[PDB]
């Protein structure tokens, strides 16, 4: 409703870096707000794209960022008579960006990984890695739950059970406010999907560099399945983490699984002991019911509620007809323990593979009515198929079913505006809070400041 | 707290076979590998092998191949070292362990598990004053424990009264059977006048015999 | 009546009233008579014949071809539609009915490109394809005279996690790590152009054989879209009936699954098979949607087949679903034949008749009355079905203009989906009067120069 | 399998 | 096999000295080494992993150095407790081996060996056998070496010696050696002596006793 369209600021990177994938805010030990912005295609030392991190200070002209440094260089270490192996070429490092306390998070789901024995090997894979920093004092720290040092020879033996080296940690991450880091790893277990949780104190303490496998026992990683329901599901292709259950000591996950059951696509809501709770199965095959999670209490009543992205929904048309333009689905939760029912409200995209739902965040309260309001992208939406930003409010009765607010892209065709999206921070401390919307497409990301209502 | 709990002490013959247990205390032995290492006094350590007692896949040092065998159950949480055909050579300490953070380290020890391999039957400890040779300023009297199987044997002066100035010596394997010897210092006034008496115990036999050191 | 107690002013309106309305020019007409009244009425007030402007809404045709007995021979001069064009003429808010003949004609051109899944998984289905070209001409010859094959194969995106990237030697010989060897892995590659020699197909086959990859779900959507997209190559005939076969024991890769290679860029629905004739893009391009897959195949009116084994018979029945004009067989060693299959995917696909309605404007509306079987009338309907090659149908067909509209020349299009021939209908809306091209601007006769004397009324002239 | 085999 | 050479196997030191331990390989390892300590007594403790990381738990005074085929341990400041043995083990390769071990013993101004021999008592002989035992008690350094005579002459079939760990509150080493013959044998002869030989002195220290004498 009340963003200002009118003055942006715009932040760029490199070219060919897709500065914008990936997007967060970041507050320093002062509560200083930054953004941090991820760039999985930026060239690295050997002039290979490796991916890589920026650190954006607010600045309401905005302009290039300096870069978060990470280690880039391809690690080998020969141990109990074995050599291990890790490669960052093409890793996609800022594939992902999460920001918790004065901690930044940034993953690279396709950083390969493989162990030599004699004339062995584990094969060469990618089990994905992630990488911590705490920018004010120097510290780093590297998590990569999947790597292992089992040979190719053994899986086979024991029919590719618990077979973690696709995992692709990393491809979606959040982080509860206790601080426990959550993985999710599409290609886990055959292509089942799986996720990685570890507490972050626990993730520093115990990494140290040079070693590549060591242990991190406060851990917690979900199961292998033998249900072909479950299996290239891509369990885990998004995460969040919200209130489930009634008891606030126990937090809850949210698992996307876009291609659950034969591409039928779900989601499940889970305790932190990987115990499904509820279960949202897709309502059309291939829609990609489950690509993107969002988690936020939209009606006022205390209980979070649920959103589902499914961005390739064909929607019903004349003549018997379908119209790939992609659909959001609204749940809420209801008073006390009860199962979240069929969907409250039903959003669907207009422009034809203009991708509506691709995208959902969270923008806290943006006009200060009382109910905390959503954005929706359509990366490939509006006339013109350049990009468009939906927003929607909050009421008492869910969500409203038109959009109080249209942002058209500012970049030009292909940037793949909204493909990322985050809100819910008042980053010019103005009292309103803010969006920020990546176009990785265009290397840029553009910053949409809150205003006072007009109206 | 990581701690592992090894087994009490084992005594068995020659050519038997024992089985020790390393219990895990604190965290879940499936978590990572568990070595086995052998200790003795001349020779040293020694690395048996190891065992992941998530796959319950294992390595030997060739060795110990065919001597040594570790296994572990994941439902007791503990993991297991089974000597056969055991030997004279066989009688060491043997300490489970485990990594910190690295994979391939060595930072968590069990407290340790003796073993003695003998044959020699629970015998009775053979108690001998030791008073010196029909002088000077300072007298210094002995006792000689002989003869007996298997450990340990708590030596004491007067019952544990004298306490100081006095010197118990490590016990001694000869042939098949301990040996050890205690010394004690006192003035030249203090013996034969005050009354000093060897008070020696042995649990095993369950016999503790006294015998006061008597002026030649 | 209605045409008189409305009070019209000048003769364009008369006719607005109704369809049954007419208006007299005669000079010579009564104190108080009306001009806008009934035919009858005015003839009886004496009216000159001439004078009187009764438009009626007719509807001839202008094209009529007889339909093709025979599909074959010929450079494409075949009609299954008949007529081909028509001109439509209204009056407001009148309509008229005309009728339109379709014939599933015998012996028509067919073409039938092949996609095979030649991933490890299909070692044991290689049996379906052991001497297609001979066993695919025979039972074919018996509905087409003129039929050409192609082929082509896939696998899935080479690159990792789908592709094994070591040791360097799995790279050549994707089954390296085992005891036997194969074909490095591929995308999608043209084999075989459209033909008709049918030996080129079996020698081509015979030279085949299959490559490996990680994951079960293949490439076979990447595929579909380039045998559709690159006609030149594929070879497609303008006028033949396209059948597009896809073969697979897996489960499909879709939209979005790229990601998991680092691609997102979504497929563009452009040819990118070159003179090497493999899929250049398969590693920069993220697999088509079914929306993209729909729009091309009906595009360059292709029809997909689905010929995959049991195992997956009900996912792909599903997802034929959600691509309209799709048909499934079942790849199995035991069934009416497999791979007859083919002719009776063809059978089902030549049952139906569906109209399909183009460039209609917003103030028509039009109605169907379907004619199937034996003279079987069935009202507001526009599509058959239980129909054999060499059966002909009819629809009643009724335009209904709602007022009169600003352009009165318009054209639209009745063309059943997945034919050639067409029906055009040249829509012509009558509202006016001969006499408005003769009118008197700035008239003596009204209000001496502030008016327009046109079809023996006064009319306020521009600016007033 | 779960993966690219017969 | 990897070797692990490990030296010095001992040193004499004193609190506050800052000490330190090498380790060599029969080749490189790339700092996959591990510095382990044995208080006097009880089990093992890690030190260090992988080179110089420090195990958790473990003071900073601690630290691993060193790359390729030659690393050290070093303790700056040493403390009371520092005072025991400590190992090397590399995990570079199977098998896991260790080095020989390095003793930390507490250093002290030298002390002569106070000797002490006592012949066979009444009961042993009875018995039919005879034990000749010489206590050597309080002295330092740790070397030292006992010999037995018969007559004059020398013996070393029949001898059992035993030393005692560097006692607490003195820092001292003492020593039992024990001849034993038997009865028979025993009475064979007539001068039993031992002779202690430390640095303390150029001259052997002697005591000795007659059978049938006294
Ligand atoms: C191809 O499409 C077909 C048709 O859509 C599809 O078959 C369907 O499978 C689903 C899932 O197995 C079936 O749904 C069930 O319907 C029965 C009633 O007949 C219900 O009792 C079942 O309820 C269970 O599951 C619910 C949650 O989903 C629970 O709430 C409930 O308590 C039960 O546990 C269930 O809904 C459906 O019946 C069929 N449809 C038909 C017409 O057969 C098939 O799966 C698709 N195939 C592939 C591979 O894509
Ligand atoms: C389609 O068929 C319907 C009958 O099912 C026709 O409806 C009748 O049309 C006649 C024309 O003379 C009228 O007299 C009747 O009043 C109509 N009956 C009903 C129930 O509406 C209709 O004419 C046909 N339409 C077309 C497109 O030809
Ligand atoms: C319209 O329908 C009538 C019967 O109601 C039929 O006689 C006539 O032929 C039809 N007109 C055309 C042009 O098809
Ligand atoms: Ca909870
Ligand atoms: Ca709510
Ligand atoms: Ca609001
Ligand atoms: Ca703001
Ligand atoms: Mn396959
Ligand atoms: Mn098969
Ligand atoms: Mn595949």
């Amino acid at each position: 409703l009340n963003l200002d369209p009118v003055q942006l600021t715009f932040y760029a990177g490199p070219n060919g870096s897709q500065f914008g994938f990936s997007l967060d805010f970041h507050k320093d030990s002062h509560g200083r707000v930054a953004i941090v912005v991820g760039a999985p295609r930026t060239l690295g030392p050997s002039q290979e794209e490796t991916g890589g991190v920026f650190l954006c200070p607010w600045r309401a002209e905005g302009g290039q960022c300096p870069s978060l440094l990470f280690d880039l260089r391809d690690e080998t270490r020969n141990v109990g008579s074995q050599t291990l192996q890790t490669f960052k070429a093409r890793q996609g490092l800022g594939a992902s960006v999460v920001s918790w306390s004065d901690v930044i998070v940034a993953c690279a789901p396709w950083q390969h990984w493989n162990v030599l024995e004699k004339t062995e090997e584990a094969e060469k894979t990618p089990v994905g890695s992630c990488f911590l920093a705490q920018p004010e004092s120097g510290r780093r720290a590297e998590y990569s739950p999947c790597r292992g040092n089992t040979l190719s020879r053994i899986y086979v033996e024991n029919d590719f059970s618990w077979d973690k080296r696709y995992c692709e940690a990393g491809f979606s991450s959040v982080v509860t406010q206790a601080g426990e880091l959550v993985l999710g790893a599409p290609g886990g277990y055959y292509f089942l999907g799986l996720l990685a949780q570890a507490p972050v104190a626990d993730i520093f303490s115990s990494y140290r560099p040079g070693i590549l496998l060591w242990h991190v026992s406060s851990q917690s990683l979900s199961f292998d399945s033998s249900n072909p329901e479950y299996f290239d599901g891509y369990w885990g292709y998004s995460v969040a983490v919200g209130e489930f259950d009634g008891d606030l000591n126990t937090t809850e996950y949210v698992v996307g699984a876009p291609t659950w059951s034969w591409t039928l696509g779900a989601v499940e809501i889970l305790d932190s002991y990987y115990q499904r709770l509820h279960r949202l199965r897709g309502e059309q095959m291939a829609s990609y019911f489950g690509h993107s999670v969002a988690v936020t209490d939209v009606n006022g009543d205390g209980r979070h509620d649920l959103l589902v992205g499914a961005p390739l929904y064909m929607e019903s048309r004349a003549d018997r007809k379908l119209a790939e333009v992609g659909r959001v689905y609204l749940f809420l939760q209801p008073r006390g323990p009860h199962a979240l029912g069929a969907p409250s409200l039903l959003l669907t995209g207009t422009q034809l593979y203009g991708r509506f739902g691709s995208a959902i965040a969270p923008l806290g309260d943006l006009d200060r009515d009382g109910y905390n309001d959503i954005a929706v992208a359509a990366p490939y939406g509006g006339p013109s198929g350049r990009g468009q930003v939906l927003v929607f409010l909050g009421q008492s009765e869910g969500l409203r079913s038109r959009p109080s607010q249209v942002l058209d892209s500012p970049f030009p065709t292909g940037s793949a505006f909204g493909f990322s999206l985050r809100g819910a921070v008042d980053i010019d401390d103005n009292g309103y809070p803010d969006l920020i919307v990546g176009a990785y497409g265009a290397n840029q990301v553009a910053v949409y400041r809150a205003q006072p209502v007009v109206k | 707290e990581v701690q592992l709990q090894q087994s009490g002490a084992e005594l068995v013959k020659p050519g038997a076979s024992v089985k020790l247990s390393c219990t895990a205390s604190g965290f879940n032995i499936k978590d990572t590998y568990v070595h086995w290492v052998k200790q003795r006094p001349e020779q040293g350590l020694e690395w048996i092998g190891r065992i992941d007692p998530a796959n319950g896949y294992t390595k030997y040092d060739p060795k110990f191949q065919g001597k040594a065998t570790i296994t572990a159950d994941t439902s007791s949480n503990t993991a297991y070292l089974q000597l056969s055909s055991l030997t004279s050579e066989d009688t060491a300490v043997y300490y489970c362990v485990r990594p910190l953070y690295d994979y391939y380290a060595m930072d968590y020890w069990g407290q340790g598990t003796s073993v003695t391999v003998s044959s020699a039957k629970t015998t009775a400890p053979s108690v001998y004053p030791l008073a010196p040779v029909c002088t000077g300023s300072s007298v210094t009297l002995g006792c000689l424990v002989k003869g007996y199987f298997p450990e340990p044997v708590t030596l004491t002066w007067n019952s544990g009264s004298l306490s100081s100035g006095v010197h118990t010596f490590p016990a001694v394997l000869q042939s098949d059977l301990y040996t050890l010897s205690s010394s004690v210092t006192v003035t030249s006034s203090t013996w034969p006048s005050q009354s000093i008496t060897c008070n020696v115990a042995h649990p095993a036999s369950s016999t503790k015999v006294d015998k006061k050191i008597e002026p030649r | 009546n209605i045409c008189t107690t409305r009070g019209v002013s000048s003769c364009q309106q008369c006719l607005a009233v109704s369809p049954m309305c007419a208006w007299c020019s005669d000079e010579a007409l009564p104190l108080g008579s009306p001009r806008c009244d009934l035919k009858e009425n005015l003839l009886k007030d004496n009216c000159a014949p001439e004078s009187i402007e009764f438009p009626v809404s007719e509807a001839r045709v202008l094209e009529d071809r007889p339909l093709s007995d025979k599909g074959s021979g010929d450079s494409s001069q075949v009609t299954q539609v008949s007529p081909q064009r028509i001109a439509l003429r209204l009056r407001p808010d009148d309509s008229k009915n005309f009728s339109i003949q379709v014939r599933q004609v015998e012996d028509y051109p067919v073409d039938i490109y092949y996609l095979m899944d030649l991933s490890y998984s299909m070692k044991d289905d290689l049996w379906s394809i052991q001497n297609l070209g001979t066993k695919l001409a025979t039972q074919m010859r018996k509905l087409t005279s003129n039929l050409r094959i192609g082929f082509g194969a896939f696998v899935d995106k080479p690159v990792s996690p789908y592709m094994y990237i070591s040791p360097p030697e799995a790279l050549e010989n994707p089954c390296y790590d085992m005891k036997t060897t194969c074909l490095p892995m591929f995308g999608y590659k043209h084999v075989l152009t459209l033909t008709d020699q049918v030996t080129r197909f079996n020698e081509e086959v015979k030279k085949q054989s299959v490559s490996r990859n990680r994951d079960a779900p293949e490439g076979g959507f990447d595929a579909i879209m380039q045998a559709t997209v690159c006609d030149e190559k594929i070879g497609w005939r303008n006028d033949a009936s396209h059948l597009l076969v896809f073969t697979t024991d897996a489960k499909t890769h879709i939209a979005l699954d790229g990601r998991l290679a680092g691609i997102v860029q979504p497929n563009d629905g452009q040819c990118h098979v070159g003179s090497d004739n493999h899929y250049s893009a398969s590693t920069t391009m993220d697999y088509p949607s079914l929306g993209l897959m729909t729009e091309k195949l009906s595009q360059k009116n292709i029809n997909l087949i689905f010929a995959v084994t049991e195992n997956v018979v009900n996912l792909y029945q599903n997802y034929s679903e959600l691509i309209p004009g799709t048909t499934v067989g079942v790849l199995s060693m035991d069934s009416s034949n497999v791979l007859q299959l083919i002719v009776d995917a063809y059978g089902k696909i030549r049952s139906k008749v569906e109209l399909e309605v183009r460039d209609l404007p917003e103030e028509l509306s039009l109605s169907f009355n379907a004619t199937c079987l034996n003279n079987e009338v069935i009202p507001g309907l526009k599509s058959c079905m239980g129909l054999k090659i060499g059966d002909t149908v009819s629809f009643s067909i009724e335009a209904k203009v709602r007022g009169c509209p600003q352009e009165k020349e318009k054209s639209f299009t009745i063309k059943p989906v997945g034919f050639k021939d067409s029906l055009i209908v040249q829509v012509t809306f009558d509202c006016d009067c001969a006499c408005q091209a003769q009118a008197e601007p700035n008239s003596h006769r009204c209000n001496n120069g502030n008016g327009t004397f046109e079809c023996g009324v006064c009319r306020c002239g521009p600016g007033w | 399998g779960r993966g690219d085999s017969p | 096999d990897i070797l692990m050479t490990q030296s010095p196997s001992s040193m004499s030191v004193s609190l506050g000295d800052t000490v330190s331990i090498t380790c060599h390989a029969s080749q490189g390892i790339s700092s996959n080494i591990g510095w382990l300590q044995q208080k006097p007594g009880k089990s093992f403790m890690g030190l260090i992993y992988y080179g110089t990381n420090l195990v958790d738990g473990v003071p900073s005074r601690f630290s691993g150095s060193g790359s390729g085929a030659d690393y050290s341990l070093t303790i700056s400041s040493l403390d009371s407790e520092d005072f025991a043995d400590y190992y090397c083990v590399q995990y570079a390769q199977l098998p896991y081996t260790f080095g020989g071990g390095t003793k930390l013993e507490i250093k002290r101004a030298d002390a002569a060996p106070t000797v002490s021999i006592f012949p066979p008592s009444s009961e042993q002989l009875t018995s039919g056998g005879a034990s000749v035992v010489c206590f050597l008690n309080n002295f330092y350094p740790k070397d030292i070496n006992v010999k037995w005579k018969i007559d004059g002459s020398e013996r070393q079939n029949g001898v059992l010696n035993s030393w005692t760990d560097q006692d607490s509150k003195d820092s001292t080493y003492s020593m039992s050696s024990t001849l034993t013959l038997t009865k028979d044998e025993y009475e064979r002869h007539n001068s039993y002596t031992c002779e202690a030989t430390h640095k303390t002195s150029t001259s052997p220290i002697v005591k000795s006793f007659n059978r049938n004498e006294c």
